[PDB]
């Protein structure tokens, strides 16, 4: 999930901008679900996952909001003391506790129920046991307990008129999420919210505590901790999942870093290529971040010093010359179905011999697999969520840096050797991987593009529609599943905000037991893929001028 | 007035509630969520809770049995009991106006249920309150802020010193899986500030 708020500073014909793609997969029905609510306090327009009560994109005529998953570590695991003598006990602060536990009965359609245990210490449920060690481990969450507190703090925040007001509900979400701001003066503003543990000294994030007593989380951590900035000197926020701070660490999971290497960088770059961005400057930073490959900047460089002493006739030279003529956009060739350039090819084949030569060959089997993914790894149907750079990219990038890298090389994954040879073997790997799929005429490759499908399957892999539901785009793009746009008192208009997003496939899911779709089944599909948008109304004067229908209920509570 | 809600649906179909209390607009933002994605939802409650099975059969037993091993149900009641009244209002706002239309489509299932119902052969009942928390807690608690590997890591950590020594073994985790870089790109610059916490990076713990 990507964000950009542009501030007054950097805005052009607007005081702030705000631009969010929440990448959640792509989904049929679509994944978020477009609303308004108007009374009780409320005054909002925006879309939402799951139509949660809380609209987590939108706007409420004064502020706009909207997030991406935070990542920071806020869960930890307790490595419980068992004893055969004593099933379903653990010891904790020097006795033996009883553990609670819950049976649970799956029903199953056309088949036999069956029925489990669930268990649960003070440090949370228990994920496995190991009765060789006599070892349970608990899975413990900051935000245990505040689950609906969150879910309020996200549907209170919309009627925060003010920073001061819309960072007392932030410090009520507990869960690890950015959360944006902007409003109509142009201020904007950011919160890396969540509950995060105050661990005890000593106790490194990464790795399982004992869970007896001693190493105990003391308690949560304070708001004031929480990273955050309001009206940055920057004058603007840019996110894509990367860290929200210096010295601030990431999700404990061994796939998931943050280093030199952060495809954040590709939107630092739009942003600052130019003084002031325009709403439509903004807009279409999402086409441009959608097509960049990501791993060409990271690399060109090394690919470039290793083959800078090659003849030309060399193919190992040609491959980079290809590259360093490519800015890294991609874009489909009229069959939609191969891209004009094979550089994501070069640098897919290129990157996968790296990391089996290097940071694959370094680590243990079978860790050595959680290394060898290149990015680019798909399904037919195509990505299932988001590119980015992979981890063992991420550890490469460190290693080609030299001492530039910040990271104690512990570990020459070179090997001893040169690492101009290296790169340079893998060029050979490379050549000869894709000269024997395509033949050795580089400019008449037209390689594989990625598509993207908007899946019948949920993302827990669970049917919310038929199988013939599906949606198929025939470009991937590296894009929010929606994006959405407000625009603070724009200089092109008298109204104090202008909003607009996108919801595809359409709004409604519905279809009648006839097989008849509904009218807004199926009418934000071309917009998607065209990188188009619609209005977002507000007041009522404009939803009366948009109206299609309407209906007025009489309820009694 | 009190009871008086208005629905209008623009022209791409979405809704915007009118109300005058909490429960009411809440009622109508479930009774529209019900007209536009109640398969969806219904769908999105069983992958919640683990109550796939029921309807799709054996090949989602060990996913209803992990989901439901992630979670403790009678945790997420205890919070709902502690609301206010207008805190509750919202929940209870929302399933009641989602009920109001799900009785509309089991009262007239051949013009109003959705077709995926008769496909996948069952029909839609009721919700409450803990259903409308549950859709949050699993698709955005348990999707976006549940993450963690550590008995992995620990299994990686201990093969590292198996492989290059405990001491080596410990700085080649920490090549791999660094606590912190300085060189990552941070959405905070650090002229604005830094993050005040220091954090061991040797598994002290069992030191
Ligand atoms: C690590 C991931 C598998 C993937 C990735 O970074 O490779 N990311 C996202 O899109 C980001 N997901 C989100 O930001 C989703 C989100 C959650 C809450 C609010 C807005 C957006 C992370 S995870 O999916
Ligand atoms: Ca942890």
């Amino acid at each position: 999930s990507n964000m950009w708020v542009i501030g007054k500073s950097k805005a052009q014909d607007a005081k702030a901008i705000m631009v969010n793609g929440p990448q959640f997969g792509w989904y049929a029905p679509a994944y978020t679900y477009g609303i308004g609510l108007h009374g009780a306090g409320y005054d909002v327009t925006g879309n939402t996952p799951f139509a949660y009560p809380g609209l987590v994109f939108g706007h409420n005529g004064v502020i706009s909001w909207g997030s991406t998953a935070g990542f920071g570590d806020d869960v930890d695991i307790f490595a419980e003391r068992l004893s055969a003598e004593k099933p379903g006990y653990y010891l904790h602060n020097g006795k033996w506790v009883k553990m609670l536990s819950r049976e649970e009965t799956i029903t199953v359609k056309n088949g036999q129920a069956e029925t489990f245990t669930v268990w649960r210490t003070v440090h949370g449920n228990i994920l496995q046991t190991d009765q060789t060690t006599q070892t349970a481990y608990a899975k413990s969450r900051a935000w245990d307990g505040k689950e609906v507190a969150s879910l309020l703090a996200w549907t209170h925040q919309m009627k925060a008129k003010n920073w001061q007001e819309w960072t007392q509900q932030a410090a009520k979400q507990a869960l690890t999420i950015n959360w944006y701001y902007a409003d109509v003066n142009g201020n904007i503003g950011y919160v890396h919210t969540g509950a995060y543990p105050d661990r005890q000294s000593g106790h490194d994030p990464r790795l399982p505590v004992p869970g007896t007593g001693k190493w105990d989380w003391k308690g949560l951590l304070p708001f004031e901790m929480n990273p955050k900035v309001y009206n940055p000197q920057s004058g603007y926020i840019a996110n894509w999942n990367n860290s929200p701070q210096k010295d601030y660490p990431a999700s404990d999971l061994f796939a998931f870093l943050w280093g030199g290497a952060d495809r954040v960088t590709e939107i630092d770059r739009l942003l600052e290529q130019k003084p002031r961005l325009t709403a439509d400057q903004a807009w279409d930073v999402i086409r441009q971040t959608s097509r960049q490959d990501l791993n060409l900047r990271l690399f060109l460089p090394t690919l470039q010093a290793a083959t800078s002493g090659l003849t030309q006739s060399d193919p190992r030279r040609q491959l980079v010359e290809t590259l360093t003529r490519w800015d890294g956009i991609n874009l489909l060739n009229d069959d939609g179905k191969t891209w004009q350039q094979p550089g994501s090819a070069i640098l897919n084949v290129w990157l996968t011999s790296m990391l089996k030569r290097t940071v694959v060959a370094a680590v243990p089997m079978p860790f050595d697999k959680w290394y060898s993914a290149s990015g680019y790894e798909t399904t037919q149907d195509g990505p299932t969520g988001s590119l980015n750079i992979s981890v063992g990219a991420k550890i490469l990038y460190e290693a080609v840096q030299g001492d530039k890298s910040p990271i104690p090389q512990a570990v020459d994954l070179f090997a001893g050797k040169p690492q101009q040879e290296v790169v340079l073997a893998a060029l050979e790997d490379t050549w000869e991987t894709l000269s024997k799929r395509y033949g050795n005429n580089v400019s008449n490759w037209k390689t594989p593009a990625m598509a993207l499908t908007f899946r019948a399957n949920n993302f827990f892999g669970v049917p919310q529609a038929a199988a013939e539901e599906t949606r198929h785009q025939a470009e991937y793009q590296n894009r929010g599943t929606e994006n959405d746009m407000i625009v603070f008192s724009p200089t092109t208009s008298d109204r104090p905000v202008l909003a607009w997003d996108v919801v595809a496939p359409g709004q409604s899911g519905f279809i009648a037991p006839d097989g008849t779709v509904d009218k807004h089944y199926e009418d934000q599909l071309k917009m998607y893929e065209n990188f188009g948008r619609k209005s977002l109304w507000l007041t009522k004067q404009d939803v009366e001028a948009h109206k299609e229908s309407q209906e007025v209920l009489h309820v009694q509570r | 007035s009190s009871s008086e809600i208005k629905i209008v649906r623009d022209e791409y179909g979405m809704p915007h509630i009118y109300a005058n209390d909490t429960w009411h607009l809440f009622y109508g933002y479930g009774y529209v969520v019900a007209q536009d994605r109640l398969f969806q939802m219904e769908m999105a409650r069983r992958s919640t809770q683990g109550t796939v099975a029921e309807v799709l059969g054996k090949d989602f037993v060990k996913f209803d049995k992990d989901i439901r091993r992630n979670y403790w149900p009678d945790a997420i009641r205890a919070q709902i009991a502690a609301l206010s009244p207008e805190d509750m209002s919202i929940l209870q706002g929302y399933a009641d106006g989602m009920n109001a239309w799900i009785d509309k489509v089991n009262t007239n299932p051949e013009t109003l249920l959705p077709k995926q119902f008769n496909t996948f052969g069952f029909t839609p009942k009721r919700w409450e309150p803990f259903d409308v928390a549950m859709i949050f807690v699993g698709t955005m608690a348990n999707r976006f802020s549940d993450s963690t590997s550590e008995i992995d890591n620990l299994a990686l950590l201990t093969a590292l010193k198996d492989k290059y020594g405990v001491s080596q073994g410990m700085a080649v985790f920490n090549q791999l899986k660094w606590l912190v870089n300085p060189s990552a790109p941070t959405t905070i610059a650090v002229q604005e500030s830094n993050y005040p916490l220091k954090f061991n990076q040797q598994n002290s713990q069992t030191a």
